[PDB]
RNA sequence: CGUCAAAGCACUUUGCAAAAGCUAACGUAUCUGUUUCUUGCCUUUUACCAGAAACAGCCGUUUGUAAGGUGUGCUAAUUUGACUGUAUAGUUUUUGUAAUCU
């Protein structure tokens, strides 16, 4: 059901346990890393061999994200860094310094701008070439999840207290919180048009909220279950489909979770090895990602 | 006379290091003589 | 290894027969080795041992019926101090025979 | 390490300290003469102890009574007097009072862990407060 | 310096060059110096409104220049690098 | 018959270097039901 | 004057003393600003005229402006091959057993 | 995958998480006189290690427990 | 009470498991360190106590202590490649152990540097030459040394003696100044700027 | 010496990879073995004799790279790389022979 070889595929690769695995935006490349720091490049369509590899990280690929021209690529490393990988050439662009800890997530805007946040209870705005955080903001707890609205203005973060955070960039007004959650949120991710947030957290309920600046009280949507968190508190990601009307997610408990959004349980499928820290969609096709800390990564549909 | 032929760094001692049997010491040339002498002189009494 | 995916509804998966009474408790379970089932499983150090850890403090909680502690941050270096005083002194290196000689980790109870 | 009557005089320092380093000498060498009374590895527990001993000595004279000069200091981790790795771990928190370096290294146990002697006492059982076999330690942690 | 070293190049070629009068010289460089003093050979003078004479042998100070068209050819003189000290642009093989 | 033939001639060669080879392995065991009792919790091994 | 040698090879309209205007590529400049533009149209009050090779003095220059840009991974340990998923029959997180 | 030997839980320990090391070719089979890998493990805390004595072969061929030899049915 | 002691502990847990995963020093949750040296009353004590392995305390040992018969020849030529040059009195050499006791591989190279060993060994003939043309009686050494059915010699009365004099001219003090401190060193100038390092 | 850039740096342990491209010392040093030939001494074998060709082993060396150790620092230290790098109002370019109209 898709213009891939097989319908299931098995990359071997990396020497240690792989940590993220993202897309390119066009669907066409998408790059891995993990505790070995490295990383990995391949094709999506094709022979599915690598084109190159990314040294010179002196630390785990906590998360990466590709860029909107496809070309460059960012990198957060967990020794306190932000490195710029060109994917072209594959040379050392610039080195962000500036956190107090292991950077845990990352992500990047329509307009240069990154985004971050580490274990130092700090989220901290970059621009591509600035080589420091133009904007920072202090927390009382350590932060474990960013989201980026595509428009520019608004940042969802989320961290130990069980609650996102929302901030406006230039109004820095933050009353007013995504209540709801109870535990660590390992992942969020905005949706397509920018209206719907996916969280996960270790309360074992992944759950779904609307971004509009009006509601009409219980933001709240739906919450799912079944999608469990071990004791090796890991981050566990979730994805949104192409469409937005799929949402995925990974367990520990060996399972890839899919909900058609409207609360039904939709794919249960096993195949991992172990805790599997990643899931993406294809942006075109029905490709889905899975990305396990057994050094291995399973293409989908 | 033969050009070298390339190979890979490799060394006995290296290897019986990283073993958990192996440790390592500094002591005298002439007692670490004496300790290789009596310690062949048992190992062919051992054999025989 | 199934290469085809597939949705979940159709996950029961259902054995489809009278369910032989002949069978006994030896062989209801499935398994490769004949004691059990034993497959892989990619555990990180840490939380392994600290889970098997907890688990052998139980027991040996639920063997010696001695269960009468807390646990903190503080409660840690509390949880020392007594078991630090009824320890012997260490000795002062340079005085090395008798009369408060010199015994550090090594120094009993 | 052996000094002959025509080798280079040590520091100034070290006369006075001298005789008690005579005495660990010595009493190294009843402990090598000593046989009996353990298994293949416990009769090899009390040289670490002396060893230890020994080179505590030392860090004690520089770090906590400055009754050395720097100068003899560096000679005397030059002369093997003592363990510059072990007096580099004790300079570190978590090693105050470490017993030995073979019980810190991973690579020499069975499931790539620590001695039980590193471990905080509060979080062992009463029972399993035995002697070391690396080198009879009766505890490493900072905190006890 | 490159500007005075590509002068240096052009010597023995074509030139054309124009002062501060607004005159435009036709001639063989013979000789060019650091403040671009030039010696020529053959000069079609033609003046600002437009009369043509010639001369045969000129040495026209370098301050009155304003620029020079040089032979296309040139193109691919070599633009060396200069140290700190060196005073004309030629190959290095020391540190710099 | 290509691969069977290097594995049995990288296994027959194999047979002086000292061997450094050592990582975990984690598995998931499931006791069952050897002499009635109330079975066993699952288990895993190191 | 290192922002200077950033407009090498770039291609450039110069305003002289005079006010013409000669448009072109740099090849090099000088301690004193002396141009050398390679394929040099003027621009006399607008009339063109082929120059080619020319070498303008630090004098007779007065400004400066760009019209143009201008002119302008090994491998890896991967390998792929196709598989299937199995199974397992527990229901429970990897710590947990 | 020479994944595991077959142990009863009696002598497996109480504890359902236990640590254990194989030495390939370490022993000969007492019954088999084969070339057989050894497994060690510990019971509880305070006792000599166990270890297993006979090969894969065996003690399934006679369904039994390779380190106490206890059938493993009665 | 309740809200920030379990935040609290919820943030110690999670900052744990964040130092087990990203240590600073750690490579798969503990701490990495060298393996290091141990003192030579160890290796002193086995070789005393294994003595000509005639008990069954060390029963188990034997086999171990036979097999090292296959890798001998090569701690006699790392013994032999580090023998003490005749103008050093005694040399002390890094040695790697069989914790048995089985075997002693000096684990060094002589490395020289070339004019400065040319020079010594110069120096070496001119004195030689000198003391044969002086000693009007030399005395050779007797072979075999020992006799033949003496028990080896205990390393417990080699320590206490002195060791006596070496070959070694007398340098002058001002045409030979720049030499004086460390012509006669094993490892002539390693702690000074003339050498890279250890 | 100066400016800019990024890299903590000095020393050191271990793993992996590579080492003639344009005829040239990875090692200014120097051993052993196998196969196929030709020899020497030879009652037969090992052990040998001494030349060649084709192959290997061992004792060593250099570089890149990865993870650590020791000592000092990040409230600075050192290393590496790049650089079209310096004065100057008094004639040869940057402290105006300019305005004025045409
Ligand atoms: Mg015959
Ligand atoms: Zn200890
Ligand atoms: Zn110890
Ligand atoms: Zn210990
Ligand atoms: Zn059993
Ligand atoms: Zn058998």
């Amino acid at each position: 059901t898709s213009d891939l070889n097989v319908p299931n595929l098995q990359m071997f690769g990396h020497t240690a346990e792989v940590l993220v695995a993202r897309f390119d935006p066009s669907g066409s490349y998408f790059a891995s890393g993990g505790m070995d720091r490295q990383i990995l490049l391949w094709n999506v369509f094709g022979d599915v061999k690598n084109y190159g590899v990314l040294n010179g990280c002196k630390g785990a690929i906590t998360d990466l994200q590709w860029s909107r021209d496809s070309r460059v690529v960012y990198c957060s490393s967990s020794d306190t860094h932000l490195m710029s990988w060109d994917a072209v050439s594959g040379q050392k662009i610039r080195k962000h310094k500036g956190h107090a800890g292991v950077v845990n997530a990352l992500d990047v805007l329509k307009v240069e701008l990154l985004t971050s946040v580490s274990d130092d209870c700090t989220m901290k705005v970059w621009d591509s070439r600035s080589k420091d955080c133009i904007k920072t903001i202090e927390e009382k707890y350590p932060l474990t999840a960013v989201a980026i609205a595509q428009q520019g203005t608004q940042v969802f973060i989320g961290g130990i207290d069980g609650a996102i955070k929302i901030w406006d960039l230039r109004n820095n007004h933050c009353s007013h919180v995504l209540k709801g959650h109870k535990d660590i949120i390992t992942s969020l991710a905005i949706s397509k048009d920018g209206s719907s947030l996916l969280s996960n957290s270790m309360d074992n309920t992944v759950r779904i909220f609307d971004v509009k600046p009006f509601a009409s009280a219980q933001r709240q949507l739906q919450i799912f279950e079944g999608a469990i968190h071990g004791q090796e508190h890991n981050l566990l990601g979730v994805a949104w489909s192409r469409n937005s009307r799929f949402v995925g997610a990974g367990s520990s408990d060996k399972n890839v979770y899919v909900w058609s959004a409207t609360g039904d349980l939709r794919y249960v499928l096993p195949g991992h090895e172990g805790s599997v820290n990643h899931v993406d969609f294809h942006p075109h096709q029905d490709i889905i990602l899975s990305c396990s800390s057994d050094r291995t990564i399973f293409l989908g549909e | 006379m033969a050009h070298p032929k390339s190979h890979t760094n490799r060394s006995l001692l290296r290897q019986l290091k990283n073993t958990k049997f192996f440790q390592s010491t500094s002591i005298d040339w002439v007692e670490a003589g004496l300790q290789v002498c009596r310690q062949g002189y048992n190992m062919l009494q051992l054999l025989i | 290894e199934l290469a085809r995916n597939v949705p979940v509804n159709e996950m029961v998966q259902p054995a489809l027969g009278p369910a032989n009474p002949f069978v006994t408790k030896e062989q209801d379970s499935i398994k490769n080795s004949i004691t059990g089932y034993a497959e892989r499983e990619y555990v990180p150090n840490f939380v392994f041992n600290q889970e098997y850890y907890a688990n052998t403090h139980a027991i040996y909680g639920k063997r010696n019926f001695d269960d009468n502690e807390a646990t903190t941050s503080t409660d840690l270096k509390r949880k020392s101090q007594k078991i630090k005083e009824r320890r012997e002194d260490p000795g002062d290196p340079s005085i090395l025979e008798g009369d408060g000689a010199y015994k550090g980790p090594w120094a009993g109870y | 390490r052996l000094r002959t009557s025509r080798t280079k005089r040590p520091p100034d320092g070290f006369d006075e300290i001298e005789p008690t380093l005579i005495e660990f000498q010595d009493r190294m060498r009843q402990i090598e003469n000593t046989m009996g009374k353990g298994t293949k590895t416990e009769m090899l527990a009390p040289i670490f102890q002396l060893h230890h001993q020994r080179s505590r000595y030392i860090y004690d004279l520089y770090y906590k009574r400055e009754a050395i000069s720097t100068e003899l200091y560096n000679w005397l981790l030059k002369q093997n007097y003592a363990d510059g790795n072990l007096i580099a771990k004790w300079k570190k928190p978590g090693y105050e009072k470490l017993c030995c370096l073979r019980c810190i290294q991973t690579a020499e146990s069975k499931f790539g862990s620590t001695c039980i002697c590193r471990v905080p006492k509060s979080k062992l059982d009463k029972d399993q407060r035995v002697r070391c076999t690396h080198c009879g330690c009766n505890g490493c942690a900072s905190c006890d | 310096s490159l500007c005075i070293k590509l002068l240096h190049e052009t010597q023995g070629h074509i030139v054309t060059m124009e002062l501060e009068n607004g005159s435009t010289y036709r001639g063989k460089l013979i000789e060019a110096e650091d403040n671009m003093n030039c010696q020529m050979r053959d000069i079609s003078v033609t003046a600002r409104d437009g009369r043509v004479s010639h001369l045969d042998q000129v040495y026209i100070r370098g301050s009155h220049i304003r620029f020079l068209i040089v032979p296309d050819m040139l193109r691919n003189a070599p633009m060396f690098k200069v140290g700190p000290g060196r005073s004309v642009p030629l190959p290095t093989r020391g540190r710099r | 018959t290509k691969l069977a033939l290097q594995k049995i001639l990288s296994k027959q060669i194999a047979q002086a270097v000292v061997q450094q080879r050592d990582d975990p392995v984690y598995i998931r065991y499931t006791p069952s039901n050897q002499m009635g009792q109330a079975l066993s919790k699952q288990r895993i091994i190191k | 004057t290192t922002k200077m040698v950033s407009l090498l090879n770039h291609s450039l309209n110069v305003t002289t003393k005079d006010g013409r205007t000669f448009v072109g590529q740099l090849l090099a400049f000088d301690g004193f600003m002396n141009l050398v533009l390679s394929d040099c149209q003027e621009y006399r009050h607008e009339e063109k005229r082929m120059l080619g090779l020319v070498i303008l003095r630090g004098e007779f220059i007065v400004s400066l402006s760009v019209q143009g840009p201008p002119p302008m991974l090994l491998s890896g340990p991967g390998v792929a091959r196709p598989a299937g998923r199995g199974i397992p029959l527990g229901q429970a997180p990897v710590g947990l057993a | 995958d020479v994944e595991f030997p077959s142990i009863c839980e009696r002598c497996l320990g109480d504890n359902s998480y236990v640590r254990m090391t194989k030495e390939p070719l370490g022993q000969e089979c007492k019954i088999c006189s084969k070339p057989c890998t050894i497994f060690r493990w510990i019971k509880e805390r305070g006792q000599k290690p166990g270890k297993t004595q006979i090969c894969v072969g065996c003690a399934r061929y006679k369904n039994c427990c390779q380190s106490c030899m206890l059938d493993l049915q009665f | 009470g309740n809200l920030e002691k379990q935040l609290n502990e919820r943030a110690r847990k999670w900052r744990a498991s964040q130092k087990s995963k990203f240590g600073v020093k750690r490579k798969q949750g503990y701490v990495q360190t060298e393996k290091a040296d141990l003192p030579p009353e160890h290796l002193r004590k086995i070789m005393k106590d294994r003595g000509d392995m005639s008990s069954r305390k060390f029963r188990a040992d034997k086999r171990s202590y036979l097999g090292a018969l296959k890798y001998l020849p090569h701690a006699v030529l790392k013994l032999l490649e580090n023998m003490p040059m005749p103008w050093e009195e005694y040399r002390e050499v890094k040695v790697l152990y069989h914790v048995t006791g089985a075997i002693t591989f000096v684990n060094e190279s002589p490395r020289v540097i070339e004019p400065h060993f040319i020079a010594q060994w110069g120096t070496m003939w001119m004195m030689m030459r000198r003391e044969k043309r002086d000693r009007k009686n030399f005395k050779r050494l007797r072979f075999p040394p020992f006799d033949d059915e003496e028990p080896p010699f205990s390393i417990d009365q080699l320590l206490d003696l002195e060791p006596l004099e070496a070959i070694r001219m007398d340098l002058d003090e001002e045409d030979d100044a720049p030499v004086m401190d460390w012509f006669y060193e094993n490892k002539a100038l390693e702690d000074t700027p003339h050498v890279n390092g250890p």
